[PDB]
RNA sequence: ACCUGGGGAACUGAAACAUCUCAGUACCCAGAGGAGAGGAAAGAGAAAUCGACUCCCUGAGUAGCGGCGAGCGAAAGGGGAC
RNA sequence: AGCGCCAGAGAGGGUGAAAGCCCCGUAGGCGAAAGGUGGGGGGAUAGGUGAGGGUACCCGAGUACCCCGUGGUUCGUGGAGCCAUGGGGGAAUCUGGGCGGACCACCGCCUAAGGCUAAGUACUCCGGGUGACCGAUAGCGCACCAGUACCGUGAGGGAAAGGUGAAAAGAACCCCGGGAGGGGAGUGAAAUAGAGCCUGAAACCGUGGGCUUACAAGCAGUCACGGCCCCAAGGGGUUGUGGCGUGCCUAUUGAAGCAUGAGCCGGCGACUCACGGUCGUGGGCGAGCUUAAGCCGUUGAGGCGGAGGCGUAGGGAAACCGAGUC
């Protein structure tokens, strides 16, 4: 009955308009990896290919 | 209750089948079976009963109840459905526009 | 018309398939023949492997959910004037909602493409663009003091 | 677009005629019409098909046999659906059948209804009703000279309950108050016949 | 059967399991009656606001809650019944 | 088959088969001495009915309130209030006291620690009405003398079994036989309708007839010729030789397999429905589309109802901006 939306997924992914699933970059999350490398820089958002078709289906109502 | 039907201790006319049309006197109303009797099917048995007291029995038997729906009341004419008049006191039944 | 033949027109197909036959989908039934395809599987969607899903991606979505709940804050429904010039006269909230966009959507902020024509248009907000755009001839109705 | 109906002589004045756009012989759509019928004939469905499920049955839950050293097949309770006495598996459960057919269609449907019938000239707007105090005779008499000998089925609709009674008993007639018009009955009968008043409300229902 | 109160599980789910879940469910007990409960604001919550309570439709799978897992999930406001 | 007729009544059942007009009924319309019920419309008690000016007398206590331990709420210790409350401390009476999510301060809401209160709501032992509900392995466990028989110390478990015929007219009498059963006779439309009696399938046991078998080795059949038996430029039935031929299902890399299952037959027996969602598709309408609950009609008429919900703008954690935005 009325599928419930998967909070966690909602808490970590924003689905654009054309239907793309976008989330952050694993690896830098407050380093915890530590002492830089100019890598930290390269951390904006990204497109999750093929796994979004699934990601998406978990937010059927929240859209 | 609601057991009541047409004819009573009086003159009827069959209209069944094997006796289709055969005016006859009273049937001795059932009614806890809805049977008449009349004088129509008067089948004969093997008269002896449960106890052959006094010699044998006979083969001139008696009337066969006969379903009540197959007979009809009658007067100056044929068949005719019952009907009711007030009388201005009591009550009685009279055939369709003929009376009695 | 005629009780006879008024039925579907080349596509009712209320003919689902039955996995219990002897030819077509059978025995194993509408495909299967193995196990854990026997009376329900884990998901898949999010779940399984028993690996990590992709609940691996970090929840950046910050500033998210305190406790008493959401914060009653003024929302502003957006409407371009390319959908506005659709009519003319005196266009203001209420006049919308009851038509086109809004519906208690609250604050009405115009803006947009197209090229709206002159007609004092009330609102709650306009774009540095939206203004200038109809500045050529229009209205500066706005805010509230009550 | 072909729409001339058939006004029905009131007294001495002859038979005039009216008309109305696609609200008359226009573009009849077989499907849509049907769609409306299904809906009609489904919503009215008195869903009450009940059968007791496994647990729904009235047996104990004891495990008939020890389960492991009897040779006999392994088993649960005599309620198991492979147990005769047992409960049905996917039996029918009392459920509703209605759904909300698009209003804008529910009507466009009554349109095609009246329409068709009229295009085949079986539509007839009446007016003159000499039938009183609900009398089958009087009505039958009327229809006779009214041009309805009882060959084709007749959907009679009028705001006159007395006339209603009149034909309320004729095997070849379906008497129906005006507000009850519906594509089914329209289609159901071979000839639609209605009071001017009636035709108005049906018109009010969509002009 | 339905209802209110007092007590109150586990299997299961989490593809182990302990928080969590199932669930204040099953059941046990007392009591009420044609219903029971609730009910005239030490209320609601942002509206120059509303005005006992209960029931339905929305609001809303929103707000939130959660080994932020599995999963759980309102209220105000708006329609109605009364 | 031929002439009619009633109809506010052409619902239904029943009568030897399929009746509006034969019977019971149906539409419609009447009925209560008696006992329940009964503001729907009205009578009567109970009770309730104003405005200023002054003291500074009352306004619910082991209560509020604070602290420790918990419960309820979406709230799981969280920034964690509020509402409850076992323990400890423990006030004030309108210059009073609580609440608006720690805490202050503003601003505003409300009057705790006494009680009652219809309706709208829930359920179905019970009465009635309907069914794209079942029709005796179904439907309730019970259509029948069933919560019985039987089982169990007990709690408890828990069956099977419906149908003669229109009507008993249910088989007088004679014969065989101890009886039972039968043979005639007789009833009946029918007795291969004769009594756990409609129809009576299959497995299974028989009698009679046709072809066929006692030197031959087989998943039992198939192909081919020839012979025998019922209709004739053909067909059936059988089968003497000859040729060819490792069962069915399941599970497997691989089964005739000495792997699983099955004695045989007949019944029962497994991909469903509800709500969300996603593609496809058949339609309505289109910058728009659509109603929920409920009210009004219907008594197998459908209307009404815009609260609400999708869609019309996206970016950004957010403030915010906007055909842009980060």
């Amino acid at each position: 009955p009325k599928m419930k939306t998967h909070k966690g997924a909602k808490k970590r992914v924003k689905i654009t308009a054309s239907g793309k699933v976008v989330a952050m970059k694993t690896g830098k999350r407050h380093l915890n990896w530590q002492k830089s490398g100019k890598e930290i820089r390269q951390k904006g958002r990204k497109f999750v290919l093929a796994k979004p078709e699934a990601e998406r289906i978990k937010l059927l109502l929240p859209y | 209750r609601v057991k009541m039907h047409v004819k009573k201790g009086d003159t009827v006319l069959v209209a069944s089948g094997k006796y289709k049309g055969r005016v006859g006197k009273v049937k001795e109303v059932l009614p806890k079976k809805y049977a008449v009797i009349v004088e129509g099917v008067n089948i004969v048995k093997k008269a002896v009963r449960v106890s052959p007291k006094y010699p044998q029995g006979g083969f001139i038997e008696k009337e066969a109840p006969l379903h009540a729906s197959k007979v009809r009341p009658i007067c100056p004419a044929c068949g005719k459905p019952t009907r009711v008049r007030k009388k201005f006191l009591e009550n009685g039944k009279k055939i369709r526009v003929c009376a009695k | 018309d005629l009780r006879p033949n008024p039925g579907a027109n080349k596509r009712r197909k209320r003919v689902g398939r039955g996995p219990g036959s002897g030819h077509g989908k059978t025995a194993t039934r509408g495909h299967k023949g193995q196990k854990s395809r026997s009376g329900g599987l884990k998901d898949p969607r999010r779940f399984e492997g028993g690996r990590s899903t992709t609940l691996m991606r970090l929840p950046k979505r910050g500033m998210q959910g305190q406790v008493p709940g959401e914060i009653k804050r003024p929302r502003y429904q957006g409407v371009n004037l390319k959908d506005l010039a659709r009519f003319e006269g005196e266009v203001t909230p209420e006049l919308l909602v009851r038509a086109g966009l809004l519906k208690k959507g609250y604050r009405l902020k115009i803006l947009g493409e197209g090229e709206a024509k002159p007609l004092k248009v009330v609102a709650h907000a306009f774009s540095k663009s939206a203004l200038e755009k109809l500045k050529a001839a229009g209205g500066e109705p706005v805010l509230l003091e009550a | 677009m072909k729409e001339v109906a058939v006004y029905q002589i009131p007294v001495l004045s002859p038979s005039g005629r009216r008309e109305l756009a696609a609200d008359l012989p226009a573009e009849i759509n077989p499907h849509l019409l049907w769609e409306v019928v299904r809906w009609q004939l489904a919503k009215r469905r008195r869903g009450t098909a009940s059968t007791k499920t496994r647990g729904e049955v009235a047996y104990s839950g004891r495990k008939i046999w020890p389960q492991k050293h009897t040779g006999r097949a392994r088993h649960g309770d005599i309620g198991a659906p492979i147990f005769v006495g047992g409960g049905v598996v996917f039996g029918p459960k009392p459920r509703d059948y209605s759904y909300t057919l698009p209003k804008k269609v529910r009507k466009k449907g009554l349109a095609m209804a009246v329409a068709d019938r009229a295009r085949e000239g079986k539509l007839l707007l009446v007016e003159a009703f000499a039938g009183v105090n609900g009398k089958t005779k009087e009505f039958l008499a009327w229809a006779k000279e009214a041009g309805l000998d009882g060959s084709e089925s007749v959907l009679l609709v009028t705001g006159n309950e007395l006339v209603r009674r009149a034909a309320r008993n004729l095997p070849w007639v379906v008497t129906l108050a005006p507000e009850g018009l519906n594509v089914y009955d329209i289609v159901r009968t071979e000839r639609l016949v209605m009071d001017l008043d009636a035709w108005e409300v049906f018109q009010n229902r969509i002009g």
